[PDB]
């Protein structure tokens, strides 16, 4: 029944509900993705307003869509679950009918198409969610990184960040990422991600996760200590000066 | 037409918040306090009955602690009637999972589905959210003892100890103070009561204003038991912890 | 507020007028029709230098003899392009021939006014108009080479040349003078690049500006970055001459 | 063709002095070919037992279904469903698929926890209740079971005597039916404890 | 045409109140006083037959209603809301229970079903909440006698004794003094007639008072004989005559 | 019908499945793999009506693969079998039922035990030490009734199949073009590539 | 009578040109090959309408894949659209036996048999139609992987002629195709009318006929 | 006043008016001028087409509905597409079912009833276009004026759009002259051109600017554009 137009044009040509959806994304905990020569890395900050959690069962910020593609997000957590489930079903659907896993562009283009639809359908508000989608095409070694926003617009990024204080960490990456020589190693790619988060997180051992995605469905999340090492080396880079 | 009278319950503020969610959270902050504490050898649920009389039958009374499964329970904070609608569809999902796979539902799976239902009332349909927050205490053979929390926004998180409803700020500080990871169920019960005892908006904490549940794995069996404590059994455990 | 399909006292549909405003905030797009082909150019307009520019697809193929450039809320264009492609292929299936450029445009414009809250007509289930204009360009045996402007109002004009987006009223005044009936394809290429350079914020290079054409012989071809770079260098030397 | 004669199998139930028994064979066949010698036909929901003969897929599906329904029953009512009530649930559940029925012959058996009264009942495939005091029979050798039960059975048998009488009824009936046997199990049911026994029977 | 009211008319306010549910409780407060008392061997529900006009036949208006042969309801608030709730309550006792398990639902569950319908009117598109509170008194084999209160929100609670409507605050205070866990049914009919005398302004007799009990089975009210298991309904409305006999010993 | 054999030994389940695909009077293919991997330790073999056979297999596969990513966890063989049985038991009362019979062989990494489920197109499921579908069972069940032991090694298991396939090559009227043999154990699924003369 | 086989030099595709209405010969001048794109061929056997309509509809769906994904459709994915379509009409009485034959860089030369029963099979050698057995006879007893293009073309032609001769419901003429890295090449229309006598003389075969 | 009663078409004003309908009527006056007039034998449509730029086409104002009927538009072109499309179907349904050319009079009644439904139901909007319908049926030459209020009127001649009152005052005067141009199509068109040129001001009607249509006794509804109309400038 309920088909009230919630996303409409205002006199200055603006869709305020799509505008206000972006504001919910600004409020979201920060997330970043930097693609190396042979890898892509997703880094996501953890809040510190309430700490007595179970870190074994609390839903972590990077989701697997298929075995070769992953999706981090900033914005409303509950909204992000609905996009992830839809993307995970399109992954299996695509294999079933094409006999081949989705490309990263295809999976992105689908998620972008869903966000768009919820900006001109009666009875529904836009998703309060931007996504980073990263991975490798089947039998391909060229790394991929894509961004979607509530409007439904998408595009690829050498590196990018979304959420609270993304302004600051984009400035960092814009003067610390050389397109001529992308982080040649997995190690030095993870280093530039942690460095970029440490501009915003303010001393965060148990406030920074990293996930590393390599070709041929090779995805691994780093433990506290592994990240805790990269923090200890980066703070000795500053002090030695 | 009708447009004149439409509140528009599923819209964003200029700041990017969901009016009806925020206000529902406000509703839940005035409800009786509910506490979950997870130990090594079990989980405690405690909750405080908002408003009572000499004449309110406490024996045939359940307003805050409901069994969803034989391995999963919830403590409620908010509108009782709204909770019963969600508890009833949660009990059905658990049976649809048991019928389909011939295995009991993993706790996170049930919690995600209930959180997904709430999330819907937040993005489409034009109806008010459910003014309800749940503490889920459950066991399965993948993650063992699990304590989750869900709210009108459709968002869920896992916990070692957590509170919902009234005086959560005050309660969370007192748990963060005296919780340790090596804790035992009997320690947890004692912690759960102490906390309520100091966040209560009432004179004393008596047996007739309390509901209590434990999910233990009785060492003389090898299987998981749910105990929803009877009035006399809350009255016992109240004298032992030295609150008489 | 009030109805989404409501008339202003001046006899105009609010939501459609407000829609044309969104389209003025979009990146520029230019079209020029000649007897040797039709040329489509766009301003890419990346928001950051970390954005891989050639992931910006603001010129799409509809069929081999039809392509279109967009401007405004480009996400709204996806379902329009889907409808254009399905229509062109579905015409080919039913008549064993190529759909006319004009008829293709008429089919896209038939979506535009399908918005409302249950407007007494058919079943227009779409909350608002589209926030994007299209320059549909193509060739057919009947009416030769053709450029069309497709607004969210549902109207569509044929132009000899047309600009849409932020730079349009400036660019249009320039096309008015420069266009004649006996331009070559090469002339129209330099002319698009020239007018983009004028009305773009950034300095025009082969990364933030994309060319394309449609010729009877070769169909619809997006120009790769090397070919466009040589045409920017050619422009600069002709401007430096006099 | 006849969905009642593809897999084969039997169930019987008998009442005694403050006890009931329900027994079944273990055969699961596909026409002449025996396939499984472990297929049990007697389930329990609390203290109420249900045997189901007929098309084996439906036997499986109804057990899953009455587990589902009795589970939600216990959550809402905060007590275990009683035999008399479970009978009606089975009846109404079967009648609900009147024009596409489950090809089964169900049999309820148990003791009322409040009255101590032993109770049995059986049903046709669209849920007509048959509530005899004495005994209930079902499956491919029903005829045989009818003649064994009618001849062997007397009222007020003690559990240990009842066990002999239901065992001799089932065994001697299954050895005259091509689609039954391959082993059997007997449940003796009293107010407090319940004893399950596997019988030694001809393996042909 | 077509219900285009597909959106909630009850929404959270910035203070976290539900506007329409509070306003419904206000409408229930203006209502006439009605009460309930649970004895050891029965339950009594009672209210005043506030006759709108003396030309009106007060008998033809059942404020107290049989839901199942062992359950009864009474109300404070808007009588039209009650009348359709009793109609839906009797029919849900059949479709969601008696047509499945072949016995009448227990009190708590039927109450649960009433509560659910009242909650849906709190949340469903294009409706207001019901402007009543219900007091439901019943018996079932496994829970014995019970008494429940149901509010416009859908919330319900069990009571030993309580009142709703106009003089509830004072009626509740008077029941606290006089209630014990040893009361016989007669003792509770007496306390109910006392508590209801404080609420009534004008005449107080059998023709202004509507009072029913859940108690012993009434074989004489069954309609047929020859089935021993069937002993007849526990619900019995008291006659105009029966109330007056007990008023002369007040 | 086609040949669908399964046998559970000490520490593995072995599925053996005929390579022939025959429309009418012509053997179209002689190398058909009548099996889909559902999860890394659960395998499903299938025979039945021309189209339905693979359509059903690939549909189940997609659903199990979906469940795996969503929960980042592998369903027990018991859980997969119960899902598959229920899907068939719906299909049987639908407008056009899937006419497909399946064996599910899986290794339960929680119980550290192999499991073999046989399920017909009606939704009839049973756990067996050894199983078969179509006419094949008329020979193999009495054979295995004799030569089977529950404590057999995977190597013995394979000799017990070589004995079943020879018996079928002797006495059955169809040329089924030999079998493809797959082992499901603690280490996942591998294809015995040399069964052509083992 | 249609066949497709895979060898060293790509794929050979050969089809008869006869349409029947029972024992009435409707045509001897029919196309049984759909050229879907420069690298994709579909063969037609069965109901004339059913084959023509749905293989034309496949042609559209393949073109729609190129516009959407800016990539030539895989043989696997092309065969599977037709396969999945046909499977929705199962029981309704569609009748088609078809080979989807094509080259992609990713797959190499690939053949899919797809039939109206739902059956979808990859393979090196298929023969489809009332004439299939006659064609298999010649093809299966001369096939090597290592044939020259010239010899493989001939074997394909000679295998349709074979079935044109024996099968009352095949004939007219042989259409020949070769599928390489560079796409399909058409190797002409050969009227069985003149082909039979040229082959019988040159080959010394068909000794059963008086000539 | 007006501000509170012009939200939607389901709301009357206190004086008894429907503003959404009047606003829709307003879109017509902003539209380019078009003329209609008829004798006893032929019926003409002369429309002035309007171009956005000198680089743009002069948007098509005349649509053919059957061999014997068509119409000129002024206002929203997309609304003239939906209404002309509905007329094409009704002319088509009349031919296929009854083997009968749809009467111009009955085409009028059907447009009227389609426009009216949008003016009495919430969520809808009035059509934002005026149409002049010419036909030659069994009762001879006809001209109709359609208004989005749902009012349709059979006339000898009329005009709608911007400055339409000039052409309308001229036809009101020329009535006894042009009505008697029977069996002379070239003279009825001339008196149509001389009518529309009474409502010019900006420019003079050129070759790719003017649009003419004719229907009558032995003349199928045929549209003259460009070079074809050069002999009337
Ligand atoms: C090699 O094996 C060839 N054998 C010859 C032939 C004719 O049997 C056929 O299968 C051929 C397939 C080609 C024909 C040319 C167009 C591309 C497809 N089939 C026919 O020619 C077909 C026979 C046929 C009829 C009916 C059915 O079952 C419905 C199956 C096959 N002929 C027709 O369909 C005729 C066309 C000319 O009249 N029409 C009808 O049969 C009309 N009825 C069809 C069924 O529905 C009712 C109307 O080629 C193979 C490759
Ligand atoms: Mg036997
Ligand atoms: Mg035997
Ligand atoms: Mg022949």
């Amino acid at each position: 029944g309920y088909d009230r137009a919630l996303s409409i044009f205002s006199p200055d040509g603006h869709i305020f509900q799509v505008e206000y959806a972006l504001e919910a994304v600004k409020r979201g905990t920060c997330a970043v993705g930097v693609k190396g020569k042979n890898c892509v890395v997703l880094g996501c900050e953890r809040r510190s307003t309430l700490k007595l959690q179970d870190t074994r069962i609390t839903p972590s910020k990077v989701s697997k869509i298929d075995s070769h593609v992953v999706l981090s997000f900033s914005g409303l957590n509950a909204d992000s679950r609905i996009l992830i489930e839809k993307a995970r079903v399109e992954a299996q659907s695509h294999r079933l009918t094409l006999e081949d896993p989705v490309t990263v562009e295809y999976l992105t283009r689908y998620v972008a198409g869903v966000q768009q639809r919820y900006t001109q359908s009666g009875g529904v508000r836009p998703f309060g969610v931007s996504t980073l989608i990263a991975g490798f095409d089947p039998r391909d070694d060229e790394p991929k990184l894509y961004q979607t926003e509530p409007s439904g617009i998408y595009s690829s990024w050498s590196a990018q960040t979304i959420g609270r204080n993304s302004k600051t960490v984009r400035e960092f990456l814009e003067k610390n990422y050389d397109r001529k020589e992308p982080p040649a190693t997995v190690e030095e790619c993870v280093k530039l991600t942690v460095r970029s988060l440490l501009e915003v997180v303010q001393t965060g051992a148990k406030n920074i996760e990293i996930t590393v995605v390599k070709p041929d469905s090779d995805i691994v999340a780093l433990s506290s200590e592994e990240i805790n090492q990269y923090v200890t080396q980066i703070e000795q880079e500053k002090q030695e000066q | 037409g009708s447009r004149r009278y439409d509140s528009r319950t599923t819209i964003f503020s200029p700041e990017g918040r969901l009016y009806q969610v925020e206000y529902a959270l406000e509703s839940i902050s005035h409800a009786g306090t509910a506490i979950g504490i997870m130990a090594s050898d079990g989980i405690v649920l405690a909750a405080e009955r908002k408003v009572t009389s000499t004449l309110l039958e406490q024996d045939t009374s359940t307003e805050k602690l409901y069994k969803l499964n034989d391995k999963i329970a919830v403590a409620v904070a908010g509108l009782t009637a709204d909770a019963e609608i969600l508890i009833n569809t949660a009990r059905i999902h658990a049976q649809n999972y048991l019928k389909t796979y011939n295995e009991d539902i993993p706790v996170e799976i049930l919690v995600r589905r209930l959180s997904d239902i709430k999330q819907g009332y937040t993005q489409h349909g034009g109806l008010r959210p459910f003014g309800v927050s749940f503490i889920y205490a459950g066991y399965d053979d993948r993650y063992g003892y699990q304590l989750y929390t869900s709210n009108p926004s459709g968002n869920y998180t896992g916990w070692k100890a957590i509170s919902v409803g009234a005086n959560t700020s005050a309660a969370q500080t007192l748990l963060q103070m005296d919780y340790k990871d090596d804790m035992k169920v009997d320690d947890a019960i004692e912690l759960a009561l102490k906390t309520l005892s100091k966040t209560t908006d009432s004179s004393a904490l008596t047996y007739d204003r309390l509901e209590f549940a434990t999910i233990r794995k009785g060492a003389n069996d090898g299987e998981v038991y749910q105990k929803i404590f009877k009035p006399q059994e809350i009255k016992d455990i109240l004298v032992k912890t030295g609150i008489t | 507020d009030r109805g989404v399909s409501t008339f202003s006292p001046e006899g105009r549909l609010f939501q459609v007028e407000y829609s044309l405003e969104a389209i003025k905030l979009g990146s520029t797009a230019i079209g020029i029709a000649t007897k040797e082909g039709v040329v489509l150019g766009v301003e890419k307009r990346a928001t950051s230098p970390l954005l891989e520019s050639d992931s910006i697809e603001k010129i799409v193929e509809i069929d081999r003899h039809i392509g279109c450039a967009m401007s405004g809320l480009t996400a709204d264009a996806r379902s329009m392009i889907e409808h254009a492609r399905t229509a062109a292929v579905t015409h080919n299936l039913y008549y064993d021939e190529d759909i006319n450029v004009e008829s293709l445009t008429q089919s896209v414009c038939d979506l535009a006014l399908r918005f409302g809250e249950g407007a007494s007509g058919e079943e227009r289930l779409m909350s608002r108009p589209f926030g994007v204009a299209l320059l549909i360009a193509g060739h057919d045996a009947d009416d030769g080479y053709q450029l069309f402007h497709a607004e969210p109002s549902g109207t569509f004009y044929r132009y000899n040349a047309k600009a849409i987006g932020s730079g349009s009223e400036g660019a249009q005044a320039e096309l008015l003078n420069e266009w004649h009936s006996s331009l070559t394809l090469k002339e129209a290429e330099l002319l698009v690049l020239k007018i983009l350079k004028q009305v773009m914020e950034e300095k025009l290079d082969e990364n933030n500006a994309q060319l394309s054409c449609i010729t009877k012989q070769d169909g619809f071809k997006i120009y790769d970055n090397e070919k466009t770079a040589e045409l920017i260098k050619e422009l600069k030397e002709k401007e430096a001459a006099e | 063709s006849d969905p009642s004669s593809i897999n084969g199998g039997i169930v019987v139930a008998m009442t005694g002095k403050d006890c009931v028994a329900i027994a079944c064979d273990l055969r699961l066949g596909s026409q002449s070919l025996g396939v499984s010698n472990k297929f049990e036909k007697i389930f329990h929901y609390g203290h109420v037992f249900l045997g189901i003969t007929g098309l084996a897929t439906d036997v499986t599906t109804l057990n899953e279904m009455f587990r589902y329904k009795t589970n939600l029953y216990k959550l809402k009512e905060e007590r275990a469903i009683e035999p008399e009530t479970f009978t009606q649930l089975v009846s109404s559940s079967l009648y609900e698929r009147r024009f596409g029925p489950y090809f089964v012959g169900p049999v309820v058996a148990g003791i009322n926890s409040k009255s101590g009264k032993p109770f049995i009942a059986g049903f046709d495939l669209i849920g007509c209740i048959d509530e005899a005091k004495d005994f209930i029979v079902s499956g491919t050798a029903s005829d045989q079971l009818f003649g064994m039960c009618e001849s062997l059975y007397e009222p007020n048998l003690e559990p240990e005597d009842l066990f002999e009488t239901i065992s001799q009824a089932l065994l001697n009936a299954a050895d005259r039916d091509a689609l039954s046997g391959w082993g059997a199990v007997v449940y003796i049911i009293k107010k407090d404890e319940v004893v399950k026994r596997y019988l030694k029977m001809r393996q042909d | 045409m077509t219900d285009r009211y597909s959106f909630s008319l009850t929404t959270f306010s910035p203070s976290g109140k539900l506007g329409q549910i509070d306003y419904a409780l206000t409408a229930v407060k203006q209502g006439v006083t009605s009460l309930g008392i649970k004895a050891t061997n029965g339950v009594v529900i009672a209210t005043e037959k506030k006759s709108s006009s003396p030309l009106a036949m007060s008998e033809t208006l059942s404020k107290v209603s049989l839901l199942t042969p062992d359950i009864g309801a009474v109300y404070s608030g808007m009588g039209p809301d009650y009348r359709v709730l009793v109609d839906k309550s009797r029919k849900v006792a059949h479709t969601s229970y008696k047509r499945i398990y072949g016995e009448y639902p227990p009190t708590k569950l039927l109450v649960s079903e009433v509560a659910k319908i009242m909650q849906e009117a709190t949340q469903s598109g294009g409706v207001r909440p019901f402007g009543v509170s219900l007091l439901i008194a019943g018996h079932d084999e496994f829970n014995g006698f019970s008494l429940y209160q149901v509010d416009p929100s859908g919330s319900y609670f069990p009571w030993k004794a309580t009142a709703i409507g106009k003089g509830s605050v004072a009626a509740k205070t008077f029941l606290e003094k006089r209630w014990n866990d040893e009361l016989e049914l007669e003792d509770a009919i007496h306390i109910a007639l006392l508590t209801l005398k404080e609420s009534v302004e004008g005449e107080f007799n059998g023709d202004t008072i509507e009072l029913a009990i859940i108690g012993d089975e009434n074989p004489d009210l069954l309609g047929y004989t020859g089935i021993p298991t069937d002993k007849g309904p526990r619900f019995r409305k008291l006659t105009s005559q029966e109330i007056n006999d007990r008023l002369e010993a007040l | 019908m086609d040949i669908i054999l399964g046998i559970r030994v000490q520490d593995s389940v072995i599925l053996a499945s005929s390579k022939a695909v025959t429309r009418g009077i012509s053997v179209l293919k002689d190398s058909d793999d009548k099996t889909r991997q559902l999860s890394p330790h659960t395998l499903m073999s299938f025979a039945g009506e021309a189209g339905d056979t693979v359509q059903f297999a690939e549909y189940i596969q997609a659903n199990i693969q979906l469940y795996s990513i969503r929960e980042d966890y592998e369903l027990s063989p018991q859980a997969v079998s119960s899902f598959v049985r229920q899907e068939l038991a719906k299909s049987i009362r639908s407008r056009r039922p899937y006419q497909v019979n399946v064996l599910i062989g899986g290794y339960d990494k929680k119980k550290n035990k192999p499991e073999l489920y046989q399920i017909d197109y009606l939704g009839t499921k049973v756990e067996l030490p050894y199983g078969a579908h179509g006419y094949s069972g008329f020979y193999t069940f009495s054979l295995l009734d004799h030569h089977y032991r529950p404590d057999m090694t995977t190597e013995e298991g394979l000799d017990l199949l070589k004995l079943c396939v020879q018996e079928l090559e002797k006495r059955m009227p169809m040329d089924f073009k030999g079998v493809i043999v797959k082992i499901v154990d603690k280490d996942g699924i591998r294809q015995v590539d040399d069964f052509q003369a083992q | 009578t249609t066949l497709a086989f895979r060898f060293q030099g790509g794929i050979i595709v050969a089809v008869d040109s006869r349409a029947t209405a029972g024992n009435w010969v409707a045509s001897q001048t029919v196309k049984k090959v759909i050229e879907i794109n420069p690298f994709l061929l579909g063969t037609m056997a069965g109901g004339a309408a059913d084959c023509q309509f749905w293989e034309t509809w496949l042609g559209s769906q393949c073109r729609l894949h190129e516009l959407r994904e800016k990539e030539r459709i895989s043989v696997a994915a092309a065969s599977k659209i037709l396969s999945n379509l046909v499977y929705q009409y199962k029981g309704a009485g569609l009748s088609m036996g078809t080979m989807i034959c094509g080259y992609t860089r990713k797959e190499g030369p690939t053949i899919y048999y797809v039939d109206s029963d739902g059956t979808r099979l990859k393979g090196d050698i298929f023969c489809v139609g009332s004439g299939q057995t006659f064609a298999y006879g010649v093809l299966d007893s001369n096939y090597k992987w290592d044939l020259s293009v010239e010899d493989a073309l001939y074997l394909g032609k000679r295998s349709i002629l074979a079935a044109a001769h024996r099968d009352a419901y095949s004939g007219g003429s042989v259409n020949l195709y070769h599928v390489t890295e560079d796409g399909w090449i058409y190797h002409g229309n050969h009227d069985v009318g003149e082909l039979f006598w040229k082959v019988k003389e040159e080959e010394g075969s068909f000794n059963n006929v008086i000539g | 006043f007006r501000n509170n009663y012009d939200g939607d078409t389901v709301t009357f004003s206190p004086t008894g008016r429907l503003f959404q309908v009047e606003y829709a009527l307003e879109a017509i006056k902003q539209g380019s001028v078009t003329v209609g007039l008829r004798s006893n034998t032929h019926a003409v449509l002369v429309a002035l087409k309007r171009n956005a730029d000198e680089l743009s086409s002069y948007q098509k104002k005349i649509i053919k509905c059957d061999e014997h009927m068509g119409l000129s538009l002024a206002g929203l072109a997309p609304d003239a597409r939906v209404l002309s499309n509905y007329l094409r179907q009704q002319c088509n349904y009349s031919s296929l079912v009854f083997n009968r050319k749809l009467a111009v009079e009955r085409a009028g009644h059907l447009l009227c009833d389609k426009a009216q439904k949008n003016t009495q139901s919430y969520g809808g909007r009035p059509y934002g276009v005026g149409l002049l319908i010419i036909g030659y049926d069994k009762s001879g030459a006809h001209l109709l004026e359609f208004q989005p209020s749902g009012n349709v009127t059979e006339l000898y001649g009329t005009a709608i759009g911007a400055r339409s009152q000039g052409a309308k005052t001229y036809l009101e005067r020329t009535l006894d002259t042009f009505i008697k141009i029977d069996g002379n199509p070239d003279e009825l068109i001339k008196a149509g051109v001389e009518a529309i040129s009474q409502s010019l001001r900006d420019e003079s009607l050129t070759v790719d600017n003017l649009s003419i249509a004719i229907v009558g006794k032995d003349t199928p509804f045929t549209i003259y554009d460009g070079e074809a109309v050069a002999k009337y400038i």
